């Protein structure tokens, strides 16, 4: 099988700059590598065929290159609408194969997360549940680490973390962190805290409430 | 122009079977080979199957051989994928694609994708909980808990509230999915003008609206 | 099979112009003559125009000659009706029909109809008023007042309440339409379980829900 | 022009019986008369072509006949689903022409109307309007006459009458009658009454309320 | 395969008229002679009428000659029976049958039967009365009184109770029909779990449910 | 007319045994007698054509015979599913004619009736009616005679008797007997009794109640 190794899977680039995506095949290809762009909601769309031919309506800023074992997609200069997943693909022998994909994101200025914490609603409590929720909104870059504390003690059991993709509006990220407890345990502790570590802060960013 | 439309996705138990369809229009269907390609939740594209224009040459990916069959009905301009002996790992978005772009053969046109989830978990509507909290701005939230299968869709004030809404991708815990959504509104006008999160769950035809009430 | 789908209807001022479309599929479009036929609010079918397969022979009804033009785009499998110098009397549901059934020529396949209203009245959402009232049964009602153009659609408890619903055809007074709807519910369970009439007005994208509250 | 006179425009027939619809042309036709059935929500569907040929999926109970100047559609025996508008049509010369149509309805047993009256809602009043509404529900036959009285005096100004088509459930009719007033006038009278005359009653059926 | 479906039955006054239909499919209708045959409440089959494939040879039973006319519409694949000057004795289940089985001519395929009642009695819903009573078993009952025309249909707990249900054929007294139904249930669980007889009367679209309450 | 006399109209046969149904014509037939089986809910189905040919899916246990004036249907051996009405029929000259039919039933062991009696419901009484009902359930053979007594006196006015067909479950019969009275008469007597005579009992089987 012609294995396609695509790197990096994740790449950030400032507007005006040059994005380069590499795709190395385990054995040699044409003239048979293609590239696909996949925007968030949509199906993949053919971008490059052959190795360097643009498809209908593909901006000249997109250029593919390479031969034999080694291919590339370069977009120069990157614009705001270039945010997408990019996939290389060989059409030369069955099994047709794809690279793992690259998520292209806009690099922008660091932004500290804005944090909100929410006690379980009375409606969940009355049903026996007790989820505590922390929103960590509009930050950059995307790497962030969230810890939950209960009465000052760390708790990683029952923690659900979820990141949005890059926001089209301001190129920031947001993430949600949920500590799932039962009401019986929730009622037995006083204070709940989510703490996050991020580039924009030397100390943990903290948000807390006392149950009442 | 070229049009490809799919259907037949849904939830199936492991070992189960299902059949996807791909309707074609705006080209001579019987003159093109067609592909199925899939894309899992995490993820990446994966080639599934190929069938030549006249259904004579068929090819399969290793992981589907002997379980999946690809076929077509040229008079009805329709491409099919018959899936049997379903595994968890077959969970994916399934696309059909035309083998066009002659003589530089390429998947030039793709369907919209139809979602297949393979799981022994059953279809369940979510519970939906309002998350209430100076700022000028105030952030409110919506917790959507314990539904299956994916997806759910989230709106606030029925689409009227757009910017500042973040809807987080679902996470699986204890067999079911949970997600949350946040919205930011003016502090001077809340709660005096109402904020509602609306949640709908396609698989169970469930729709829920939830006003966000204040609390100290 | 044979498929004919129309669009382009709506509200236009007298003397105005508008263009209707009729999409065809499931047959060789360029091999059939096609018709436009209309149906007014009161009413009856009326032949409007004919065009032969290759657009060479065109025919028109007397009342539309020199005002309407019928045409087709065979490559795009689409039939058109270009309406200009519109009068009030052109207010109708417009259908396209295939001239098939060879050699016993007949309008064998019809589109769904697209509504054209010609009026100087402007698009207005309705006001919606609950009509509250032993019986075992109790009758409740919904007054939908002062909207334009037609139509409005009425449901009760979002479709859940079916039988016993009567929705009366609209009447024009003072330039706008008014209609009402009634529903019958169990007397022992009203008002303790709620009854809501839902009204939507396509032309203005307006939707209204209205709970029915008791009163002595 | 080949004028088609269709009669009757309205016809009621008991299930099991014979419906006959006539279509007379102003000059002679083929073999070129067709018949169309139009059910409430839908577009016309071809029923008979030529003058007597059934179209695909048309029940044998439907038969067309005639020649020259005079044609007929007979449905024997009429069933519940035959409720529709029926239109004759000539395909013999331009201008192609249609009859005025016939509304076929099920004849059934007489039913007295069930009447409800409704004062203007507080919400309309507060906006300055005052519509009074009478529902006359589930009656047969369809001919009914409604009069409005205000303080005992007849009032035909501002009265809107509207009939549904035959109800599929029980083959009854219902109608709505609305007296449109301004709030200023409404507040100046005490009693409102809708009175109806119908076959099932020797005396007027009356419904009334006093404003409060 | 061969399919024959009838309709048009119902209640008619003596001297009245009615038209029955028989739809055919799955064979070449215009190549077969067809029959109407009837079956009275008591009873036995009786040949009514025959029509050859092309409607040229028609035959009638003595008791219907000059009152009934048999016809067919070959283009619409439909066979008809026009009944006029109806007598009480015409009360029967009416079947259409194909004259097939060539060259050993026989009524090889029959419709389902459509019921004709000829009477001056009018359509009336039944009254329905619960019949309450150690046994281990206890027998309960349902009295269905004074309806017209036949039939009524009886179920207990909406079909859930099957075995041990006896529903007795109707008897005419004083112009109307009466029947009863019995069911047997466990003595230890009655009345603590409920028993209901459900009665429906096609001719008047009436449905009635009746719980069976104890009494000493 | 070719008259077909079918006998017996009613016939009982034990499973494993031989059923014979005779059909004698008033004049001679082919090769033109057919036989039809009619199961309770359904339309007649062709069983034998000619006089002895089986039709599609007809078990070999069914054999027809005869010639000229005299024909027979024999089923050997009778099985539980052979319960039906059987009709002979001549296809040789118009008017086509049928025999009167034979109801084939399973013979089984004698069973005494289980009897329940029911006073008029309070709901009927309140409407002015007074039907008293006796169920005679699960007996064999089918011949049974029911008498009603009021205060010990026989009463045959207002008595409705009704028999089910043979029950598929246990091959027993059941019958219902209703004494129809007005409430005014019902309230004037004290005791109501249904008495039945059946093969399984030398004395009348009796069921009674006193009005209260």
């Amino acid at each position: 099988n012609i294995v396609m190794t695509q790197s990096p899977k994740s790449m950030s680039m400032s507007v005006g700059e040059r994005v380069t995506l590499t795709c190395k095949a385990s054995e040699n290809v044409g003239t048979y590598v293609s590239w696909y762009q996949q925007k968030p909601e949509q199906s993949p769309k053919l971008l490059i065929y052959g190795a360097s031919n643009r498809y209908t309506g593909v901006p000249d800023r997109f250029t593919g290159s390479g031969s034999a074992t080694d291919f590339t997609l370069t977009i120069s200069s990157v614009q705001a609408e270039d945010l997408a997943d990019y996939h290389c693909g060989q059409s030369y022998s069955t099994p047709y194969t794809f690279g793992g994909g690259t998520k292209l994101e806009i690099k922008r200025a660091d932004a500290a997360p804005t944090v909100s914490i929410f006690p379980p609603s009375s409606e969940q409590l009355t049903s026996g549940g007790a989820s505590v929720v922390c929103f960590l909104n509009n930050f950059y870059p995307k790497d962030i680490n969230v810890k939950w504390k209960i009465d000052g003690s760390e708790r990683q059991n029952g923690v659900l973390n979820s990141w949005t993709d890059q926001d089209s509006k301001d190129s920031t990220y947001s993430m949600s962190s949920t500590l799932t407890l039962t009401k019986d345990e929730y009622e037995r502790h006083n204070s709940y805290t989510c703490e996050a570590t991020h580039k924009t802060s030397t100390s943990p960013i903290v948000k807390s409430f006392n149950r009442n | 122009d070229v049009q490809l439309v799919e259907s037949g996705g849904g939830l199936v138990q492991p070992g189960g079977s299902r059949k996807l369809s791909c309707a074609a229009s705006g080209f001579t269907f019987s003159s093109f080979g067609m592909h199925w390609v899939r894309q899992a939740p995490e993820k990446g594209l994966e080639w599934v199957a190929y069938i030549s224009s006249g259904s004579s040459t068929l090819h399969y990916a290793d992981t589907v051989k002997g379980r999946f069959t690809i076929s077509r009905d040229n008079p009805k301009n329709t491409l099919f994928l018959q899936m049997t002996s379903l595994r968890s790992e077959d969970t994916a978005m399934y696309y059909c694609a035309r083998w066009g772009n002659y003589p530089h053969y390429a998947m030039d046109y793709w369907g919209q994708g139809t979602s297949v989830t393979v799981s022994s978990a059953k279809t369940t509507a979510p519970s939906v909980y309002p998350l209430a909290p100076t700022g000028s701005s105030v952030t409110l939230g919506c917790l959507v808990k314990g539904y299956f299968p994916e997806p759910v869709t989230l709106t606030w004030n029925s689409g009227s509230l757009s910017s500042g809404v973040h809807t987080f991708p679902a996470v699986l815990q204890s067999g079911l999915y949970t997600l949350s959504s946040s919205v930011t509104v003016t502090s001077s006008t809340w709660p005096s003008q109402t904020i509602t999160c609306n949640v709908a769950h396609p698989a169970s035809s469930t729709k829920v609206d939830k006003k966000i009430e204040p609390r100290v």
